[PDB]
């Protein structure tokens, strides 16, 4: 019960994200997925391994709200992404931390969530399990991506399309402080825990080639 | 031609959707003069009170009171026995107390028996 | 300065006040605060004792 | 602690493992903790030390009651108040006493959880056997009674449950 | 309340009410706190099919997820006293039957 | 708490020199932090123990008899 | 998985139940029928206290790798090696299950073989 | 907002309101600047082609089949300021909204602070009570006999009067009070 | 926030930018009090354009019973003035 | 302390078509018989720091450089030191 | 239990013998006193009672119940202390005396060793709240809701004196110590049925149960603040000591006999919690709140375990004192507003802020929040009818929700939103008021400290 309500948990979330135009409801959709991940870790009965996770998910999805917020003080408290443009320049310092963020969320090889995504979707191959919570686990996992690129291209890539009077500002010692804390942190925080916790639990040493690179595949 | 959009009880008609609007007649045109007319009469009594500074206090609405009056003490002397209201009331007012006792019923019988076989594994119930 | 009075007002009384309660109060109650048992490996020699836990059947090491 | 009894609340005589440092690194643990020790320990020491010289000035004892046996309920004629209402007094006072006995134990259990960590399954059997022997008897003594209990409902249970015994036994000799 | 005109002057905004106009039997029902009416950009009908169909179709899937579940060409893992068997349950008086493992 | 920076209608907005060499820092250290991982611990991403072929396993090892011993 | 789709799209009977595997006799192949080495004692294993689902063939390995974390706390990254020789026991373990699961399927199908066979011997 | 409501709204007022609706949501379909301006000159485009058209019947059968096709491509979830009643910041500010007259409530000690500003209100105040007295027979003279037919009010006709119901639309919180 | 606390000069200023980027008026004749039926010769929905161009450069939404009526680039900064509470 | 400098606009004769996507949309209007007359009033979008774009891999490299280099300096230092 | 007796008997000719300007004060802290005093009943025993003489007896169901009633005095006092400004100085004399004499025998009722006194002394309280509600009400629907608040309580109560005498004509003896130690079982027969109901409805009917509920929101509607605050704290209390003490003669047949009252009361919960949700006035909700959590009461005495029993006792104490300081609140609104309309005032968190505080904590109390005794009651009670029967939890957690749902319903629609407009005279709170509220709310969250002191006998 627990392995499947986390499995369309995580799908339907995802799925609901990849076509929103509010910043912090996409943020909120990703939060609900990783949530139900974290429960599919629960139902293929590794405790210790969600735990990890939610370690690792504090650091960066906190520093996504950072940069999610930032951007809606910088630009008058807009948080439609149709009026949000080129910001990659216009204002680097959310642009890079949320990049660093979105890195972490999809799983990016040594990265803090990576050290707990990649063993989640390990287990979740390597298990005795539904056959559909299994492909609805590894279909949340690619919309993860699409809806961590869905807010990157439409927040900084493209033209501005805010209104003219421009007030955007992130020199706050503040703001800049409090970003690079849990910048560090999801950076290094998956290597420091994970090489300092006492193992757990019996890790899965041998696999296919293919289905030891499926999370990176479907990223 | 483009799908048609079907109201609901939850889901009402749009406004720009409705043929009421589009049929126009000067007995509708007269007809929405007047419910102005009401309207801003109403509202220019109420100004005239709102504004008044002289006033300190709550300003008496009538529509108010009559809401509650109907919703709390207008309801028994306007009720009337009726095989819907009778009926309506027995069910909602019986059917659910016999369907809940019933259900209790059954299920500590079912538990009483079980303890005279002593097949229910009691253990470790102290407290009660 | 200010870090100063605020790491004694705010850390080291707390800190006291807990220690003291613990050590004289709390302890003072059997089972009160447990501890885990600390795991025992072979080869580890123990304070209480001085006993030496024997190694381990000296496996085949290759690689 | 002296200020409890060890033979009612066991404990294991508590081996720990030896520092062995395979590195020179110096691990922050035993600095942080002698700084602890320095910063906190012996301020907290030093009072105790002026409460308990204050306390031992100023010394004086209390007592625990001691309580006589007098006849129970079934020493009682049908209609005899006082005798009753004695032998009532003294089986609610055995009923607090049981209750106290089953929280002993329950503490017993959950101490040994804790302690023997992530082999408890196995190294706490002991506990769990005294306490389904002790739940099972004070189930045995008070399980149904309900709000409004008496001594002269324990009574008729207990004679309920010993004639349904009885008549086992009977059938089975007979069998 | 809620697809009453936003942008009018009400006396009472929040509401959305005007002083002497005639109250609806169930305002309290419909005061922008809980059910609105208001029409929505697809039928309540459509909506539930789908809303529906969807869950249906999740429920039924998974039903035969449970059926046909997936796994990896392995045997079942092995441990070594008994199947572990003094330190899952213990009964230490009785001497299981040994169960011996196959080496491969 | 930080520095004075006016509005400015309609072109780009003023950047501090701060804020562009704490940002590309950043970015740097983590890319070198990926690559000094990769580098150092490739089979945590690779794999270390390669997978075996169950069926070039012999009938020997596995106790197979041609179809009449046993 | 190619396992599932040959169990699942073809014969069931063809390939193991993972649940009720093995179901033939162990010595049943070769009659030498070697034995499992443990390493871990009794107590040892128990005063380890590791997991209950660690507590397998590979319990020694984890046995030393706890330890060396345990002596050198301030450089995590020390102890390399414990790390590599109890993945690679959990390796040949994981090995060891998959031999079994090939040769349970091997023996299935020649019993399945062999009783085609006598089914055509017998109806001639 | 401030302009009074009519009786009904006029066929060319509909057909302003559908282009404004339609460009809005057309916006929120096409992101792109470049784009929507296409698309916008393209619609603009498709509005111009019936605009002299002089059969009325013809003209409502139109804007009939439009309001039809802007309901089933109308963009579920449009684009809608932060402070428009759909926004996110709608009525952010209301809980700082304090009304005028809690200052008469206010204690000796705190009105002792900001005496120039309790000075200028009793000024406004002394205004307002000798304006009220000359608004009511204004209105009273100037509304039609009947009652009003339209909530529209009439500006001040002499020297020294002020508009009738004045205080309470001069006297408004702020935007944002606080 | 740290919005600057803008004045009539600047909506002023900012009106009549937007309007001389709109090129189907000529800005040399542009005037503050010039009407936009008449003077400069525009259409009711070049009128409500004008009134989007406003709500997309201000950041705020005009309603359709207020913006139907605004027809002088004056009223329409007296009327963003009167929403925004601007002092001077 | 507030931000008062008396910020002035710039020149409005500044912002052209020319040079942006706003050309060719119209250009491709032109073809059909529409003009665009709001083009000038987006032109700031493309004009400025606004003009040149990256993409979306070129965001997510955006301190592959020095990292790498600092990366190459590392990794020799250590084969440096280690063979010794 | 005369040194608590005496002193409020002495409150009536302090209060007749006192200025025309001293009255409120002198009544005020001699009822501060004689609460003080009251406290010193909590060192209870874990053996049979404290047995004062052969008329009074205290037990710890008896003890919190005095010590409430005790305490309610003074703040009815202080919350009565406004609405009677304009009126003459015997007529504010009588409505104190009706007060004291309303205490008095509330006290007496209590302890009353007797079961004949114990009726006297429970039909007795029916006097001075009904001339409290029909001379001091405002509208003029009260006089009707006097007549249900008597006829109801005596249409239930007349046939419990009957079965009453008829028990001492067999027994031989009412006193409650004697028919616990000499209690016999009830045969299954038509007779003991009758005589179970009997013994039944007049403490069903002022709880009230769910069927016999109407006569209740009538009176606390129409009655004056310190007769509802007396109404919903203590006299709602009455039927369910009554039940308490009276059911140790109704083994076995409360088994068969507590169906359908089981019934009513599980069903009725839900009833009157949804009733909340659709409510117009402030008062009439916060009665349905009471209706429902008497109701929970009720399950927990015709279940009849120990941890129903503790939870029945600390729920009449944690919902005394929680209705208590609603209707204080919903009357500092009423006697701003005149109009007891809950849509009316709007807002009101913009304008009274730390009335606010006081809204909040009362709903979080009624809303039974975590360690409040609202909660230990709440769960005690739940656990036990788990036990009773694990089907019970589906209909206790739709009542937790409901209940959660219509005190934050309350708060929101009173509290948050905007101002009404053209609502004017909303003064500052005064310190009578703020001290009214903290009054009442600390001894709540200072009694979850404590809870053994209301959790009753079987504790
Ligand atoms: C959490 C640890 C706290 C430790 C510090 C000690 C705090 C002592 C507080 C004692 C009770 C407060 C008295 C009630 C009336 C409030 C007086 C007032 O008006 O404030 C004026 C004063 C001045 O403000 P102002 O600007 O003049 O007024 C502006 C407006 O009023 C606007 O004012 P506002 O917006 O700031 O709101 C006022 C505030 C205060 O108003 C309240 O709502 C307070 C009442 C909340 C409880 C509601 C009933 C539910 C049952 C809980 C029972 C717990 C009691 C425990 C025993 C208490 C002993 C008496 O309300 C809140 O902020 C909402 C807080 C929601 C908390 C819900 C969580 C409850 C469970 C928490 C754990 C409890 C058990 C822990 C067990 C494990 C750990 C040991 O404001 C304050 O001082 C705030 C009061 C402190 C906040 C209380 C929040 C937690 C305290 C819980 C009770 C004690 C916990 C014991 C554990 C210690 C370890
Ligand atoms: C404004 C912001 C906060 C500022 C203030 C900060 C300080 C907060 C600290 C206070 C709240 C934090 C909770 C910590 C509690 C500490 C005290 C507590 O531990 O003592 C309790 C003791 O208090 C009492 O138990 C509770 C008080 C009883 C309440 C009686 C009500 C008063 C009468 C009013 C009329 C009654 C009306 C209601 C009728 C029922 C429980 O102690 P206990 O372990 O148990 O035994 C006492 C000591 N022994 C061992 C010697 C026996
Ligand atoms: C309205 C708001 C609420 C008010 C209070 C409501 C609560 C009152 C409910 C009364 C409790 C139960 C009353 C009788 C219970 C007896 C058990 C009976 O129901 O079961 C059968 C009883 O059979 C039939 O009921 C016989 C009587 C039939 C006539 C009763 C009228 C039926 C509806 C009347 C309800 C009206 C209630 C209000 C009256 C004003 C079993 O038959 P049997 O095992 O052989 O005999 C058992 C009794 N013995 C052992 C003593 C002999
Ligand atoms: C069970 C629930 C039974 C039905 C409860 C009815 C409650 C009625 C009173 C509620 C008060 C009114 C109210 O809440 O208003 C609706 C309010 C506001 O609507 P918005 O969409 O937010 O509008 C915002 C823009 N205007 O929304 C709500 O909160 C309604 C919520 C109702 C929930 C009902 C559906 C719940 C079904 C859950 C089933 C699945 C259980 C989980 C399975 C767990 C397995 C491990
Ligand atoms: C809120 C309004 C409710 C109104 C009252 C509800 C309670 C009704 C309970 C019954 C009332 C009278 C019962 C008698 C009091 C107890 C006395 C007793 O138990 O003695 C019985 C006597 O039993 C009776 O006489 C009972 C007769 C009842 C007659 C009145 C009937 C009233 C209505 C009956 C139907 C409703 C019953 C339950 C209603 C519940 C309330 C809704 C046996 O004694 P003996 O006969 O001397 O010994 C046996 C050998 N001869
Ligand atoms: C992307 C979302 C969905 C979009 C789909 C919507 C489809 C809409 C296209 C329908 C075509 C029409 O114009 S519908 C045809 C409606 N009828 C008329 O146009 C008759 C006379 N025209 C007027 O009166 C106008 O107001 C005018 C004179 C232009 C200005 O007036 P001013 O001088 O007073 O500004």
């Amino acid at each position: 019960m627990t392995l499947c309500l986390g499995a369309i948990t995580t799908l339907f979330t995802a799925l609901c994200a990849i076509t929103q135009n509010d910043i912090k409801k996409i943020v909120a959709f990703s939060t609900s997925s990783q949530l139900g991940l974290m429960m599919v870790t629960i139902g293929i009965n590794q405790p210790h391994l969600a735990f990890l996770h939610i370690c690792m998910h504090a650091f960066f999805k906190a520093m996504l709200f950072m940069c999610s917020g930032s951007i809606i003080h910088s630009l008058n408290d807009e948080q439609d992404i149709r009026k949000m443009g080129g910001l990659y320049k216009a204002m680097p310092f959310t642009t890079t931390a949320l990049i660093i963020g979105s890195l972490a969320l999809t799983g990016m090889p040594y990265l803090t969530g990576f050290y707990s995504k990649d063993l989640i979707i390990e287990a979740v191959n390597m298990s005795y399990t539904n056959a559909w919570a299994l492909l609805m686990t590894l279909i949340a996992t690619s919309l993860t991506a699409a809806y961590s690129t869905r807010i990157i291209f439409f927040a900084f890539l493209g033209k501005p399309r805010f209104p003219p009077l421009v007030l955007i500002n992130e020199n706050n010692p503040l703001l800049i402080n409090s970003i690079k804390r849990l910048l560090i942190g999801s950076i290094f925080a998956g290597f420091i825990i994970s090489n300092n916790i006492p193992p757990m639990t019996v890790p899965n040493t041998t696999m296919p080639l293919y289905m030891k690179m499926t999370a990176l595949i479907v990223t | 031609s483009f799908p048609k959009y079907k109201p609901s009880r939850l889901a009402t008609l749009p406004a720009t959707l409705d043929p009421a609007e589009y049929d126009i007649s000067p007995e509708t045109r007269k007809a929405q003069a007047e419910r102005l007319a009401i309207r801003s009469r109403l509202k220019r009594e109420y100004l005239l009170q709102y504004n008044d500074p002289n006033r300190l206090g709550v300003i008496e609405d009538p529509a108010l009171i009559r809401w509650t009056y109907a919703r709390s003490a207008n309801i028994y002397p306007n009720f009337r026995p009726t095989p819907k209201t009778s009926l309506l009331g027995a069910l909602f007012g019986i059917g659910p107390l016999f369907f809940w006792y019933y259900v209790f019923k059954t299920d500590r019988d079912k538990k009483e028996k079980l303890i005279q076989e002593g097949k229910l594994d009691q253990t470790f119930n102290i407290s009660y | 300065y200010r870090h100063s009075i605020f790491a004694v007002t705010h850390v080291l009384i707390p800190v006291w006040i807990i220690h003291y309660y613990l050590k004289y109060h709390v302890t003072a109650k059997p089972y009160t605060v447990v501890e885990r048992k600390p795991r025992i490996f072979p080869g580890d020699t123990i304070l209480e004792t001085g006993e030496v836990i024997p190694l381990m059947k000296e496996f085949p090491d290759q690689h | 602690p002296d200020s409890w009894d060890k033979d009612v609340y066991p404990e294991p005589p508590r081996r720990t493992p030896a520092p062995a440092p395979q590195t020179s690194l110096p691990n922050p643990v035993t600095y942080l903790t002698k700084i602890f020790d320095l910063l906190v320990d012996r301020p907290v020491t030093l009072a105790r030390e002026f409460i308990e010289q204050q306390h031992a000035k100023n010394r004086y004892y209390y007592y625990h009651r001691e309580f006589r046996r007098v006849p129970d309920i079934t020493e009682c004629e049908e209609k005899d108040i006082l005798c009753m209402f004695e032998a009532e007094m003294q089986w609610r006072r055995d009923y607090k006493v049981d209750q106290e006995i089953v929280n002993i134990i329950q503490e017993r259990l959950k101490a040994c959880q804790q302690r023997e960590g992530e082999s408890y399954r196995q190294n706490c059997a002991k506990e769990l056997e005294q306490f389904t022997q002790v739940s099972k008897a004070f189930q045995d003594r008070y399980s149904d009674l309900g709000a409004h209990y008496s001594a002269r409902k324990c009574l008729a249970k207990q004679k309920q449950r010993m004639l349904a015994e009885r008549k086992a036994a009977k059938e089975a000799a007979a069998a | 309340q809620q697809e009453r005109d936003p942008w009018y002057d009400w006396d009472h905004p929040d509401l959305r009410l005007n002083w002497g106009e005639p109250i609806h039997w169930d305002l309290d029902m419909y005061i922008r706190n809980r059910v609105d009416t208001s029409p929505t950009p697809v039928s309540w009908n459509t909506m539930c099919k789908h809303l529906f169909g969807f869950v249906a179709f999740m429920l039924f899937m998974f039903w035969v997820g449970e059926i046909y579940p997936s796994y990896q060409p392995v045997g079942p893992k092995q441990y070594p006293y008994n199947d572990l068997y003094l330190e899952r349950g213990g009964d230490p008086t009785k001497e299981p039957e040994p169960v011996v493992h196959y080496e491969i | 708490g930080g520095v004075h920076i006016e509005p400015r209608y309609r072109q780009f907005p003023q950047l501090t020199r701060s804020q562009l060499i704490q940002a590309e820092f950043f970015s740097a250290t983590m890319w070198f932090w990926i690559l000094w991982r990769f580098w150092h611990d490739s089979d945590a991403v690779l794999g270390h123990f390669p997978y075996p072929d169950p069926s070039q396993w012999t009938d020997e090892e596995l106790g197979i008899l041609p179809d009449d011993e046993d | 998985g190619a396992h599932l789709a040959r169990r699942y799209l073809g014969d069931a009977s063809k390939e193991p139940d993972p649940l009720r595997m093995p179901t033939f006799p162990p010595d049943y192949g070769f009659p030498e029928r070697k034995e499992r080495e443990m390493v871990a004692t009794q107590q040892e294993m128990n005063d380890a206290q590791l997991m209950l689902q660690q507590r397998d063939y590979c319990a020694h390995y984890l046995i030393q790798l706890l330890k060396c974390k345990r002596d050198s706390f301030p450089n995590f990254l020390a102890c390399k090696h414990e790390q590599h020789d109890w993945d690679y026991c959990e390796h040949l373990d994981y090995v060891k299950r998959m031999k079994e699961f090939e040769r349970e399927r091997r023996l299935l199908q020649r019993k399945k073989r062999r009783e085609q066979r006598e089914a055509e011997m017998a109806r001639g | 907002a401030f302009s009074a409501p009519a009786a009904y709204l006029t066929h060319q007022q509909k057909v302003l309101r559908l282009y404004k609706r339609a460009l809005r949501h057309l916006e929120s379909w096409c992101v792109h600047r470049d784009k929507y301006r296409y698309f916008a000159c393209l619609m603009r485009a498709r509005f111009d082609e019936h605009k002299n058209e002089k059969d009325m019947v013809k003209a409502t059968q139109l804007l009939r089949q439009a309001e039809e096709e802007f309901w089933y491509g109308q963009h579920p979830q449009p684009y809608i300021f932060p402070e428009s009643p759909g926004g996110t910041s709608y009525e952010r500010y209301e809980c700082y909204k304090v009304p005028e007259w809690c200052l008469d409530d206010w204690h000796p000690s705190e009105k002792a602070m900001y005496p120039d500003y309790f000075a200028k209100r009793e000024q406004w105040k002394r205004l307002r009570r000798e304006s009220w007295e000359r608004e009511v027979k204004q209105l009273q003279e100037e509304t039609p006999p009947g009652g009003p037919r339209t909530e529209a009010l009439p500006p001040a006709r002499k020297e020294g009067d002020l508009p009738p119901l004045w205080w309470h639309i001069v006297t408004r919180p702020r935007e944002r009070p606080m | 926030s740290d919005a600057p606390p803008l004045t009539l000069e600047a909506i002023k200023d900012r009106v009549l930018y937007v309007l001389k980027l709109y090129d189907k008026i000529d800005p040399e004749k542009l005037s503050v009090n010039s009407h936009f039926m008449k003077d400069l010769g525009l259409d009711s929905l070049d009128q409500v354009e004008i009134i989007m161009a406003m709500e997309d450069e201000f950041g705020f939404e005009i309603p359709d019973i207020d913006a139907e009526k605004l027809m002088c680039p004056q009223e329409i900064v007296d009327y963003i003035a009167d929403k925004k509470d601007v002092y001077e | 302390e507030h931000g008062h400098s008396k910020m002035e606009l710039p020149d409005y004769k500044q912002w052209k078509i020319e040079g942006t996507p706003l050309e060719t949309v119209q250009e491709k209007l032109a073809a059909r018989g529409l003009r665009d007359p709001w083009g000038r009033n987006e032109a700031w979008r493309y004009s400025g720091g606004f003009a040149n774009n990256v993409s979306f891999v070129g965001a997510l490299l955006k301190g592959f450089k020095w990292g790498f280099a600092a990366f190459v300096v590392a990794v020799g230092a250590e084969y440096y030191l280690e063979s010794q | 239990m005369l040194k608590i007796i005496i002193p409020t008997t002495m409150l009536l000719p302090m209060t007749w013998m006192s200025k025309h300007n001293m009255i409120w004060i002198n009544a005020t802290v001699h009822s501060l006193l004689i609460s003080l005093i009251s406290l010193s009943l909590l060192n209870q025993l874990g053996e049979n009672s404290l047995n004062f003489s052969l008329t009074f007896f205290s037990d710890s169901l008896s003890a919190p119940l005095l010590v409430l009633t005790t305490w309610l005095l003074p703040l009815m006092l202080m919350a009565s202390q406004s609405h009677l400004s304009k009126e003459t100085t015997t007529r504010k004399k009588l409505y104190i005396t009706m007060l004291i004499l309303l205490q008095l025998f509330l006290i007496m009722t209590f302890t009353a060793t007797e079961l004949i006194l114990f009726y006297i002394l429970f039909e007795a309280t029916l006097v001075p709240t009904l001339i409290i509600i029909t001379r001091w009400g405002n509208q003029t629907e009260r006089l009707n809701a006097g007549l249900y608040f008597l006829f109801y309580t005596l249409a239930g109560s007349l046939p419990l004196l009957v079965a009453l005498v008829y028990i001492q004509n067999t027994t031989g003896s009412l006193n409650f110590l004697i028919i616990h130690y000499w209690s016999h079982p009830l045969s299954n027969s038509w007779s003991n049925i009758f005589m179970w109901l009997a013994c039944i409805m007049a403490f069903m009917v002022k709880m009230p149960l769910y069927g016999l509920h109407l006569w209740l929101p009538k009176a606390h509607v129409e009655a004056p603040i310190a007769g509802s605050m007396v109404l919903a704290a203590v006299l709602l209390k009455l039927g369910g000591y009554g039940m308490m003490r009276i059911t140790t003669i109704l083994n076995p047949l409360t088994n068969y006999m507590a169906y359908p009252f089981l019934m009513l009361s599980m069903w009725g919960m839900i009833m009157t919690s949804s009733i909340c949700l659709r409510q117009t006035d402030l008062k009439s909700l916060i009665a349905y709140s009471s209706v429902s959590h008497m109701a929970l009461v009720i399950v927990a005495i015709m279940i009849q375990t120990p941890w129903s029993f503790m939870g029945a006792t600390a729920l009449m104490i944690a919902h005394g004192l929680t209705s208590s300081m609603l209707f204080c609140l919903a009357n500092t609104n009423y006697e701003r507003v005149h109009s007891r309309t809950m849509i009316l005032a709007r807002g009101l968190q913009t304008l009274l802020p730390l009335m606010a505080t006081w809204w909040l904590v009362a709903s979080l109390t009624n809303l039974a929040l975590p360690p409040s005794i609202n909660l230990i009651g709440e769960l005690f009670i739940i656990t036990a009818s788990f036990s009773w029967s694990n089907i019970t939890i589906i209909l206790m957690g739709m009542n937790m929700m409901i209940t959660a749902l219509y005190s934050l319903y309350m708060l929101i629609t009173t509290q948050r939103g905007k101002y009404t407009h053209h609502i004017n005279n909303i003064k500052p709170s005064f310190t009578r008021e703020n001290a009214l509220m903290a009054l009442h709310i600390l001894p709540l969250l200072l009694l979850t400290l404590n809870p053994k002191m209301i959790l009753g006998p079987l504790y």
